[PDB]
């Protein structure tokens, strides 16, 4: 029986008949090249994001950046690759600057953990130190 | 200083019987295009009304 | 950019160049609505997304 891989790492009479001929000379509109390769660009799907979230250890996956800075900074970033896809210098449609006063929008960084404080120290760290502060060790 | 009240009539005649087809498509077109692309998304619709 | 492929509908500014049908001279003439118009809508671009 076949073994399948996995893509993700594991744990580790005359023949002739008379109506075949092709003979036929058509070309489509629209051509067929491009609808496929701009059907081909919307079947990606989206992104993972998983900032803010933990590590297998307790340790939060992200960047140490305020949440409202997060979302400016994303927006940027965005309009940026905007301008870059329709080759402009300058993109037409834009996602900062809008003339909405959107000022306290949040996004998911790795500033907190989950039960609310900041992660200006590792959790696992937390964790060692308050441990350390109970050793005992042999009597003299 | 001068009068201009028939050049600006002029102009918006001009552009008020203007012959687009861009209505005609947006009332007839595009929604049978939505609706032929919208079941084939990878990320299905998501409206308010 | 799957609607522009698959739409029949096409966009051609100079529908409206020809609609109005007016050139300058110079710098001279100064105002005018039609040529107003026409430099404000800017058929010359033609990125529309």
């Amino acid at each position: 029986m076949k073994r399948i891989p996995r893509k993700t790492k594991g744990k580790s009479p005359a023949t002739t008949e008379p109506g075949t001929s092709n003979r036929e000379q058509y070309k489509a509109r629209p051509g067929i090249a491009s609808v496929q390769r701009a059907t081909e660009s919307a079947e990606m799907p989206m992104k993972n994001n998983d900032e803010g979230t933990p590590d297998k250890k307790g340790n939060t996956k992200g960047d140490l950046v305020n949440e409202h800075s997060e979302a400016k900074d994303e927006a940027d970033e965005a309009t940026k690759k905007q301008a870059k896809d329709t080759d402009k210098s300058k993109a037409q449609v834009t996602y900062s600057d809008t003339g909405i006063n959107n000022a306290n929008e949040l996004s998911r960084s790795g500033n907190v953990d989950n039960e609310g404080g900041s992660n200006q120290k590792p959790m696992s760290t937390r964790i060692a130190e308050a441990t350390s502060a109970i050793v005992s060790k042999h009597p003299a | 200083t001068q009068s201009l009240v028939s050049s600006m009539r002029g102009t918006l005649d001009k552009l008020k019987l203007i012959k687009s087809m861009t209505p005609m498509y947006l009332q007839q077109l595009a929604p049978v295009e939505l609706a032929v692309i919208a079941p084939m998304l990878p990320f299905p619709p998501f409206q308010v009304p | 950019v799957l609607l522009q492929r698959i739409s029949p509908l096409q966009i051609d500014p100079t529908i409206i160049s020809n609609t109005m049908s007016t050139v300058s001279e110079s710098t001279t003439q100064t105002l005018s609505p039609a040529s107003s118009i026409l430099g404000k809508l800017r058929p010359s671009n033609s990125d529309f997304s």
